């Protein structure tokens, strides 16, 4: 509990990745024509944050 | 001072095993 911080048409993309005690989130956001698959395309993803954290992450869950 | 104890580049695990100093 050491840390705190604050701040089917649309593809949200994101990315999450942790290295040397540092936590990355990058994302994107696009319309797209067809909701049946991932459109095949190309457009990068942009770093949101780069959290100071130190955790050791194993596994993950999504909400809604 | 049994305050102060002990047991990746900056990771921490407060998990547990644990011991002061003297």
């Amino acid at each position: 509990c050491t840390f705190e911080y604050v701040s089917f048409k649309n593809l949200r993309e994101f990315v999450f990745k942790n290295i040397d005690g540092y936590f990355k989130i990058y994302s994107k956001h696009t319309p797209i024509n067809l909701v049946r698959d991932l459109p095949q395309g190309f457009s990068a993803l942009e770093p949101l944050v780069d959290l100071p954290i130190g955790i050791n992450i194993t596994r993950f869950q999504t909400l809604l | 001072n049994y305050n102060y104890l002990y047991r990746k580049p900056f990771e921490r695990d407060i998990s547990t095993p644990l011991q002061s100093y003297g």
